[PDB]
């Protein structure tokens, strides 16, 4: 019940401009490097069509 | 005789056009390629 507030980018530009929603942040660690970090797991719901 | 009709400054491949640019005819009918782009097409600035 508590995101990192880096986790939504602020506000939608370069390309992710002219979309409607929430874009999610993609300069925050992801799970496959060295070893995935617990504090970032809400980054990683994926997309359903 | 051969002395004369000298070739000092001569150069056949820097010769101007013998056309300098479109005649007025053609710039009143603006229906062409530059025009779609000048008139036609909008302009809202390239963001990214």
């Amino acid at each position: 019940a508590k995101k990192d507030p880096n986790t939504i980018m602020s506000a939608n530009s370069s390309y992710a401009n002219g979309a409607n929603g929430s874009v999610t942040n993609l300069e925050i660690p992801a799970a496959f490097g060295y070893t995935p970090d617990f504090r970032y797991y809400h980054a990683a719901a994926d997309y359903t069509r | 005789m051969l002395d004369r009709a000298s070739q000092t400054g001569i150069d056949l491949n820097a010769q101007p056009a013998f056309l300098s640019d479109r005649e007025a005819d053609v710039a009143a009918r603006t229906d062409g390629y530059i025009d779609q782009l000048v008139s036609s097409l909008s302009k809202p600035g390239v963001a990214i």
